[PDB]
């Protein structure tokens, strides 16, 4: 476990950063999808229509 | 002292209003509150094919001799339909008023529809509508209201779809006009050399036998044919209706806006019972089309946000010069007595929208403009090379300013 610590003295300060990552991430992440879908809603409703003159 | 409009309603419901000018020649109308708005897609072309068939002849007037009649003392007979309001009005002489009261009660009532004349109008509706595609800006302002007002009523044109148009027959006809052309729904108005006692014996003598959710929708549609020389483009927003009062002000931000870029620049404020558009439809080159887009946003929210007087009495001149639209001309305000009646129900005299136009301030327009323009969702028609038109998040963030 020293040796460990020794290797890596910012073993527990790391872990703290991922976890404060992991919970913006997961609060982050569905509302920049929401934002992507309401903005790439407008053309994924769009409905094409040919109309020859005929 | 403006001319007051006399009215009188019958008890079955037929508001007669006049108004008295000097002009020896005076025009009286039918106002029927009935439009577009009133079908239900199984009738859709009803109001105007009946609009065709109402001048081919009567039950008593027998086809053209009818319209000998109104050759005979050199009348003018004319007709129209909108999406709410269909009129019939004659401008003829002052001392040929009662015939004409009679004929016009022929016309709302005891008309004939010919199956003969069924046939010959259909065609006639028909090539017009195949012919009617020409005009663009009614085809831009129709796929407007269609793509504004999807799902409603309000969605669909005056004329019908061809479809309809071809199947119709003269029972149909006939529920439309037994249907919409009741008595507490119509208007006789006359303008001009008229007087209001003789026109209410008239009425009272024949015309007395007349029996007794709207939605706006943010959508981008765009028809593109790239063989099309010019573009047309109309960009609208929802009004407020025919009964508020706003309205005043919308008109004078309308006026402020005018007209500055690519051609043909306009400004519409069209107004439905408690809906309308209110809006621009410019037409242009294909670059000029987003600038002016560009441009045009630009111009509403300076109207939401940077206001000043001097525009604002412009807006209120022109307007009030815009009153000439009452005029005294018998045709013109007799329309607007028409109008006046079915809509907000009584004439508002032209002091009443001095008052109302003089109360306007710069903060009070950009207050209105703010609620009605800013940060609301558009409808978008384009018709022709409109390539370069942007699509609707571009035009729903030039509706609002990051600053």
């Amino acid at each position: 476990t020293f040796l460990r610590w020794a290797s890596e003295p910012e073993h527990d300060h790391r872990k703290r950063m991922g976890l404060k990552m992991l919970l913006m991430m997961g609060l982050l992440l569905p509302l920049t999808y929401a934002m992507k879908r309401h903005k790439w809603s407008v053309l994924k409703s769009r409905k094409l229509a040919y109309r020859p003159p005929k | 002292s403006v001319p007051e409009t006399q009215v009188s309603i019958l008890d079955n419901g037929l508001r007669v209003a006049s108004e008295q000018s000097s002009h020896a020649t005076c025009t009286v109308g039918v106002w029927i509150d009935a439009g577009s708005r009133y079908e239900t897609e199984k009738n859709n072309g009803a109001g105007y094919f009946l609009e065709h068939l109402a001048f081919k002849g009567t039950k008593n007037r027998p086809g053209n001799a009818l319209e000998k009649e109104v050759e005979s003392i050199g009348a003018h007979l004319n007709a129209y339909s909108t999406r709410e309001h269909t009129a019939y009005l004659i401008k003829a002489l002052s001392k040929d008023l009662p015939k004409v009261v009679e004929l016009l009660a022929d016309i709302v009532q005891n008309s004939s529809l010919e199956d003969s004349q069924i046939e010959k109008e259909r065609d006639v509706i028909l090539r017009e509508m195949q012919e009617n595609d020409a005009s663009m800006q009614n085809v831009v302002f129709d796929y407007l209201h269609a793509t504004a007002f999807q799902g409603t009523p309000l969605a669909q044109a005056v004329e019908g779809p061809s479809e309809n148009v071809r199947r119709l027959s003269r029972t149909d006809l006939t529920d439309y006009l037994n249907r919409h052309y009741k008595a507490p729904r119509m208007v006789l108005a006359a303008a001009g050399g008229v007087e209001h006692q003789q026109l209410l014996d008239l009425a009272q003598k024949h015309l007395s036998s007349v029996s007794r959710p709207c939605r706006f929708t943010g959508s981008e549609i765009r028809h593109r044919d790239d063989a099309l020389p010019l573009a047309h483009v109309a960009i609208a927003v929802e009004g407020p209706g025919w009964a508020n009062p706003d309205n005043v002000t919308l008109q004078v931000a309308n006026a402020i806006i005018g007209h500055y870029l690519c051609q043909s620049f306009q400004t519409f404020n069209i107004s439905y019972s408690d809906t309308g558009l209110l809006g621009a439809h410019f037409v242009c080159d294909a670059m000029s089309i987003d600038d002016m887009v560009f441009f045009l946003q630009g111009q509403w929210m300076r109207l939401c946000t940077s206001a000043t007087e001097s525009e604002v009495t412009r807006g209120k001149n022109i307007l009030r010069n815009a009153l000439v639209s009452h005029l005294d001309g018998t045709t013109p305000v007799c329309e607007d007595i028409g109008r006046s009646l079915l809509t907000y129900g009584r004439r508002i005299p032209l002091a009443e929208w001095e008052s109302r136009i003089q109360e306007v301030d710069a903060q009070m327009l950009r207050d209105i403009c703010s609620k009605y323009f800013y940060d609301q969702c558009p409808a978008v028609a384009g018709y022709g090379p409109i390539e370069q038109l942007p699509d609707y998040n571009r035009i729903r963030s030039g509706m609002f300013w990051l600053r």
